[PDB]
């Protein structure tokens, strides 16, 4: 099939069912839908802690880098799982949100010590 | 396969009835300074732009007032004013006015940029020439404005690989027998940071279609 | 003030020309305009040279501006321009021509300089020192004080006018503050140096009344604050300049005046710099501590600024005159010999089309 | 940053300002 214009993307396709998310990081034309067509699966990743605390990614590492190679774009959350796992740095959006977590935490802190 | 000869005169004809109807510059780029929105397609004009919309002048509104539509003379913009220190200007070599204009206040410009300092070999066509943010250099003032001394960019020249992909490169080399104990290093010296407000190539945008 | 060898249009009068009748030219670019065809330079060329009455002004006035509308207005030669000014001078048509002007947009009437001292000194000529001043200000708009005598000429009409002017704007004081810092940091005298301070009080007023876009939009000046500071610094190269160069005391008062009266929208300027209405004190001390210092060592002129000026355009004025009178006659052959080429040129075009049509 | 470049970003953004943020809390607060 082909699209006008468009390029491939590593990105999420979600699985599961309700209320039980599950993601394949696929490499797939940015037109398809999220659930459709894909060309390669890379890797995996269950966002649900399991038994022992653990959320699971796994990385086709070998082809990820073949596939940015090939002049893949990358989604947003799939730059931060990289960049949780040492792959990538980190993304600054990251970095952002921990602060902007911290100093909500540091004001609710101070709230309680004036109260 | 029975042929489609309809499809074929329709894209024909709808081709020679685009290339005969273009809209102008002075239809396309016209605004509604009271509404800003254009009065071509009824399309609301961005809030940001809305007070520059109110108080800048377009490129050709300057340069229909100058000798040969001021080829030669400088022009910079009042965005790059605020945002950068350094001097930002157009050198204009080649002005097409838009005829059509009542005050001849639109048109396309050919010249020469300097960016922050830095100038360019080639002259290229003009971005932005329809935006309400261009500033005319005085003559009197040329020598004072494009004074620059090219202060030392030195930049790092290499950084750190990402955790993972070190340690990945770090035992493939020691696999591979090799003993060093230089760090896994990445180049970005030939990664030049092209600022994001640096003036793209107009020859490869696009135009708004007529309708 | 310029002789009549540089006001003398027989030169002009003795170019070659081809006559035409001008309906028949108007006529042929009303067919080409009717069929969204591009016109000629030559043939605009033609129908302006070919005016012969006062009506005819009307027309090629007309023409003028189609042109200008026209995918060929950047053509339009310098040569037609200064014949444009010169079919107006001659069949008493000076306001045509300063309508044209005024209105340069709309009709691209961009004359040079000789052309400029022509339609100026015309006025003067005649008393009419309201449209001297309107030219002086279309040459500021233009940035046209690249040659002395336009500089000489403009300040001597500017003072002129700002003797006899009390009740006084801030557009007006915008204009006249342009139209005496551009000629005034180009002569290296008395007069430039003065008409530089006056300016530059001028157009500080404008900046501390009005604002700062106030000054510099749609004018050929710089967006940066510190007008008054510009005066101060004025004031301050006089202190430490040659013996020659004096101050006169009427700048000094106008500044003194615009000073003592100061002291009595998007926000342009970033938040970490100092205001001008917060510098307006340490101004008044560096005006007064300055003006101690210029009286103390002499360099305080008490001639008025138009007598003074009036001493330096007959001290200047006629190698001036001399200078304009050669490059214009240099201006002219050089104009006969691109005109020549593009007659030679239609003409070839006109041959191959027909030879083309015989086959 | 440099105080020149935020009082730039207040005049680029009139108008459409928040409060301007410290540096953050240097470890996560308890």
């Amino acid at each position: 099939k082909a699209y006008r214009g468009g390029h491939l993307t590593i990105r999420l396709a979600l699985g599961g069912c309700t209320n039980r998310p599950f993601y394949r990081i696929v490499a797939a034309h940015n037109k398809c839908p999220r659930d459709g067509r894909f060309v390669e699966q890379l890797g995996s990743y269950d966002p649900l802690p399991n038994s022992h605390g653990e959320k699971l990614v796994a990385l086709n590492l070998d082809r990820i880098r073949h596939w940015i190679g090939c002049g893949a774009h990358l989604s947003k959350p799939m730059e931060k799982l990289l960049g949780l796992a040492g792959f990538f740095p980190l993304h600054p959006m990251m970095i952002t949100n921990a602060e902007r977590l911290r100093r909500k935490r540091a004001r609710e802190v101070l709230l309680a010590s004036q109260k | 396969v029975r042929p489609r000869l309809i499809a074929e005169l329709a894209r024909r004809v709808r081709a020679l009835r685009e290339q005969l109807n273009r809209p102008r510059d002075s239809q396309l780029y016209a605004v509604d300074y009271e509404t800003l929105t254009r009065p071509f397609s009824g399309r609301r004009l961005p809030v940001r732009a809305w007070a520059d919309v109110r108080r800048e002048s377009r490129l050709l509104q300057l340069l229909g007032r100058l000798p040969l539509f001021g080829l030669g003379r400088l022009v910079t913009r009042k965005s790059w004013l605020w945002q950068h220190d350094e001097p930002c200007y157009w050198r204009l070599t080649r002005v097409r006015p838009d005829y059509t204009a009542q005050n001849l206040d639109h048109g396309k410009a050919w010249g020469i940029l300097t960016f922050k300092g830095k100038t360019e070999s080639e002259a290229r066509e003009i971005e932005h020439v329809m935006y309400h943010d261009w500033r005319l250099v005085p003559k009197h003032e040329e020598e004072a404005f494009t004074a620059f001394t090219p202060a030392p960019e030195d930049s790092l020249a290499s950084v750190p690989y990402p955790p993972l992909l070190r340690a990945m490169i770090i035992a493939e080399r020691q696999k591979n027998g090799d003993t060093s104990t230089e760090e896994p290093m990445l180049n970005v010296q030939r990664i030049r940071m092209e600022p994001w407000d640096y003036p793209a190539k107009q020859e490869d945008k696009g135009r708004a279609k007529g309708t | 003030l310029l002789s009549s060898a540089y006001v003398d249009s027989h030169k002009w009068e003795a170019r070659e020309k081809e006559h035409y009748c001008l309906a028949d030219l108007a006529s042929l670019m009303d067919k080409t305009f009717e069929r969204k065809l591009p016109v000629s330079s030559l043939t605009i060329s033609r129908l302006i040279d070919n005016i012969s009455s006062r009506e005819e002004i009307d027309h090629a006035e007309y023409y003028l501006y189609k042109f200008r509308h026209s995918p060929n207005c950047w053509y339009l030669r310098n040569w037609t321009i200064h014949t444009w000014i010169r079919q107006c001078l001659k069949y008493d048509a000076q306001d045509k021509a300063l309508y044209t002007l005024v209105n340069k947009v709309q009709y691209g009437i961009f004359p040079d300089n000789f052309t400029f001292n022509l339609l100026m000194d015309s006025f003067i000529k005649k008393e009419n020192y309201k449209d001297a001043l309107s030219v002086v200000f279309e040459v500021m708009m233009q940035e046209a004080f690249e040659v002395p005598s336009t500089q000489l000429l403009s300040l001597y009409v500017l003072f002129h006018c700002l003797a006899k002017k009390t009740d006084f704007s801030w557009e007006e004081e915008r204009n006249f503050g342009a139209s005496l810092l551009l000629p005034g940091l180009k002569q290296k005298n008395s007069v430039g140096f003065s008409s530089q301070l006056y300016g530059y009080a001028l157009l500080g007023k404008v900046e501390l009344q009005q604002g700062l876009r106030a000054v510099y939009h749609n004018m050929p000046l710089i967006w940066k604050p510190g007008y008054l500071d510009r005066a101060l610094q004025v004031m301050e190269k006089v202190a430490a300049s040659p013996e020659d160069i004096k101050l006169c005391r009427e700048a000094l008062d106008v500044l003194g005046a615009v000073l003592k009266a100061l002291t009595s929208k998007l926000v342009e300027q970033l938040d970490i710099e100092e205001t001008e209405q917060s510098k307006l004190p340490q101004y008044l001390e560096r005006f007064k501590a300055l003006h101690s210092k210029l009286q103390a060592l002499g360099k305080i002129e008490s001639e008025g600024l138009l007598s003074l000026t009036t001493q330096l355009v007959k001290e200047k004025l006629s190698t001036c005159e001399a200078e304009d009178i050669a490059t214009y006659e240099q201006n002219l052959q050089q104009w006969h010999l691109d005109l020549v080429q593009l007659i030679q040129r239609e003409q070839q075009q006109r041959e191959q089309a027909k030879q083309e049509y015989q086959a | 940053p440099p105080e020149r470049e935020l009082s730039r970003l207040r005049r680029l953004y009139q108008g459409h300002l928040q409060e301007e943020s410290g540096p953050p809390p240097e470890s996560m607060p308890k």
